[PDB]
RNA sequence: UGGCCGUUUUCGUUGU
């Protein structure tokens, strides 16, 4: 749905990140790479940035009740 | 026997935590022209069981 | 109830009378039942559901 | 719907004394204690040290069930001295080396940066 | 006895070699203070209104790990044990958000800046929201498009990492001794051998490999160990490392006290 | 009187959400309740690869 | 007394259960009530 | 007893400020519901806050 | 002022 806080094994909060990892994606960065600047080493972060899918746009996609 | 160990705090961060939702159903029904049955905050006194 | 009383104890099917006994009771938190993993052969059962 | 409080854990109802001792019986110079709302993060480090000392000869402990937060320690020192003296001891001991690590690493992090 | 070597410091992650102390006490101390550091983190959610496509239970969970600076929550007493009728702000820290976007296009972002401290028990350095720079917007909490307002009026308190994982300081705790395996202490599989397999560790250069002749210490223990702290940002590392020793001092303090008290 | 109400499943808990309130195809008052709430797994959930 | 809401145009009112069940503005026939006004608490667990 | 089925907080003890409706009040020990939590708890009844016209009135309304 | 009442029958889907 939208990026987690934490991540789930370590913990190391992640969430803040995901703006940058999409902007560095736009240059054609590898995904590898991205998440290297991000400084995510243990893959227990590496999975989340990587295999994350946004749904919060799909939602608001329709219009509010109000 | 094919149970498994849980990091307790990898539940508290929001792992395989999900959501319910049920609908509940009703309408107002009629026993004939002049009959039907209204919503409404019944009192003790006007209603009975 | 109380720890240590006596209560009956069932699996479905109950093919063989090992799969009932009578069991010891202790209180206990969350909301599921707990045997000691080898009686599990006798009900012939497995903690997967 | 029926988990236990995630505060118990680690705060103690008043009846309950943070502590308690029985002395055991069939053997000579042993008693076991009946801690609360402890685990392997003190037992551990108790049980190392006390072990470390000279003048014990049986000391153990174990963890009843991870759902209740309270363990059992064993602990037997020779006639010499009485158990409650050697567990004291090396709490001050455990104590002191602390402090000294803290200590040193105080002043390593002030010169580091 | 004890010693101590740091090897790279920073705000947030320590790599430092601890030695001749006992593993026992390593170990405790990582447990320690992944679990028993009192902190701040957000308690009581109250909502005055939301209009999101998240559930109130959605962003009152995502507000509990937003991480909160609390450098100076020693001095706040437990909630708990605070004798004020209801919350007061010698025991509690109050803050609130209220966001919103307007127009018909476009999409706001809510982040974590957005919070505000309404209050505290000043001016203790606590309640503020923890940033890597001032510029960066920080922790995603919502979107919000036409018409969308959300408003909500925070409570922290001081809990402690094993209630929650909320108030856990620490992130991800390395630990490790003996990284040419001397004491033994693991056998190695392998399918022709094991050195030509299993790649060494990065400390291997810190200890020296056993020579091809040496025979086994069956005195030997573990001495060394090399563990790398991280945190989130609430709290400093080395704020970090001095916290979880003063705690388990007065914890062990505590239990001397009990002792003698007994009698 | 008599009571009709709907009472909400007693082995339920939660919060009411979104209350709808329209006509039916015969034109009598016809509404739905959508009780939500979020499941937290604890001991006695069950988990597939 | 007892609030409510379009699902068409979103534009607020209110009814006294005598009132046809349609939108007063925009003559719409789906409506939801609102939030009510005691206070709302979690503990963000 | 005109005292059931209103909103009422808890002031000391280990859910300090948690807001709860009462269920059941047989006497002398309230029974509380609150609402972050999905349980009831028992609770003296000088350890709650009681709304009233204004403010939180503890109990002696 | 105690005392105190919530369908059946089908079919389906699943679970061990
Ligand atoms: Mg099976
Ligand atoms: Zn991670
Ligand atoms: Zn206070
Ligand atoms: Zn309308």
């Amino acid at each position: 749905m939208i990026i987690p806080v934490r991540c789930f094994s370590c913990g190391k909060v992640v969430g803040d990140k995901w703006d940058a990892y999409l902007r560095l994606l736009e240059e054609g960065k590898q995904e590898g790479d991205a998440l290297d600047e991000l400084k995510l080493k243990r893959y227990c972060c590496r999975r989340m940035v990587l295999t994350h899918v946004d749904l919060i746009e799909k939602f608001l996609r329709y219009n509010p009740l109000e | 026997e094919d149970s498994m160990i849980m990091n307790q705090s990898s539940i508290d961060r929001g792992l395989f935590r999900s959501l319910f939702f049920r609908s509940y159903m009703d309408q107002e029904k009629r026993f004939g022209i002049s009959i039907v049955e209204e919503f409404e905050k019944p009192t003790r006194a006007t209603t009975l069981r | 109830l109380m720890d240590d009383d006596p209560v009956l104890f069932n699996r479905q099917p109950s093919l063989h009378k090992m799969s009932m006994m009578a069991h010891r009771v202790k209180v206990m938190p969350y909301s599921t039942f707990r045997l000691n993993l080898s009686v599990t052969s006798p009900y012939n059962a497995d903690f997967d559901g | 719907m029926n988990a236990p409080d995630r505060f118990e854990l680690f705060i103690l109802p008043d009846d309950v004394p943070k502590l308690k001792i029985t002395p055991d019986s069939r053997v000579p110079n042993c008693i076991i204690i009946k801690f609360e709302r402890e685990d392997h993060t003190l037992a551990n480090l108790l049980r190392e040290e006390l072990a470390l000392y000279p003048d014990v000869t049986f000391v153990a402990y174990k963890v009843e069930h991870p759902l209740f937060a309270n363990f059992v320690m064993r602990l037997q020192t020779e006639e010499g001295t009485r158990p409650k003296q050697a567990l004291e001891r090396a709490c001050a001991s455990i104590i002191n080396k602390l402090k000294t690590l803290d200590h040193k690493f105080n002043e390593e992090w002030n010169i580091k940066n | 006895e004890p010693k101590v070597n740091i090897i790279n410091a920073q705000d947030d992650e320590v790599e430092l070699m601890l030695s001749d102390v006992n593993l026992s006490l390593a170990n405790s101390l990582r447990r320690t203070m992944l679990a028993e550091v009192p902190t701040l983190a957000i308690d009581l959610v109250e909502i005055k209104m939301n209009t999101s496509v998240l559930a109130d239970e959605f962003i009152s969970h995502r507000l509990g790990l937003i991480p909160l600076v609390s450098e100076d929550v020693e001095e706040m007493k437990y909630s708990r044990d605070c004798t004020c009728e209801d919350y007061c702000d010698e025991c509690s820290v109050v803050l609130e958000l209220s966001a919103r976007h307007e127009g018909e296009e476009g999409t706001t972002d809510v982040y974590s800046s957005s919070l505000i401290k309404v209050s505290g028990p000043g001016n203790l350095n606590v309640g503020e929201p923890v940033r890597r720079d001032d510029y960066d917007q920080g922790i995603l909490l919502c979107k919000l498009r036409n018409h969308q307002e959300l408003n909500i009026r925070c409570i922290a308190k001081k809990g402690i990492a094993k209630e929650h994982a909320k108030w856990s300081p620490c992130s991800a705790i390395a630990f490790e001794y003996d990284p040419h395996n001397k004491l033994k202490h693991t056998d190695f599989w392998f399918e022709v051998d094991a050195k030509k397999e299993w790649p060494d560790s990065k400390y291997a250069t810190w200890e020296e490999p056993p020579k091809p002749g040496e025979v086994f210490d069956y005195k030997a223990k573990p001495n060394r160990f090399y563990m790398t702290v991280e945190t989130t940002g609430s709290l400093k590392a080395n704020q970090v490392f001095s916290r979880g020793i003063k705690t388990l001092q007065e914890k062990l303090a505590n239990v001397l006290f009990e002792l003698e008290n007994s009698r | 009187k008599r009571d009709a109400s709907t009472p909400l499943r007693s082995t339920e808990n939660g919060i009411v959400d979104q209350v709808l309130l329209t006509t039916n195809q015969e034109g009598l008052k016809f509404v739905k309740v959508r009780m939500r709430t979020t499941k937290v797994p604890q001991i006695g959930d069950k988990f597939a690869s | 007394g007892v609030k409510y809401t379009c699902g068409a145009c979103a534009h607020n009112f209110s009814l006294n259960k005598s009132d046809p069940v349609r939108c007063k503005e925009c003559g719409h026939r789906v409506i939801y009530k609102a939030r009510t006004k005691r206070m709302i608490q979690f503990d963000a667990r | 007893d005109p005292t059931l089925n209103k909103t009422v907080k808890i002031r000391q003890g280990g859910y300090k400020g948690k807001i709860g409706i009462v269920k059941e009040a047989n006497g002398d020990r309230f029974r509380v519901e609150l609402h972050n939590p999905n349980k009831t708890i028992p609770i003296p009844c000088s350890f709650l806050l009681i709304e009233s016209t204004h403010g939180w009135v503890p109990y002696e309304d």
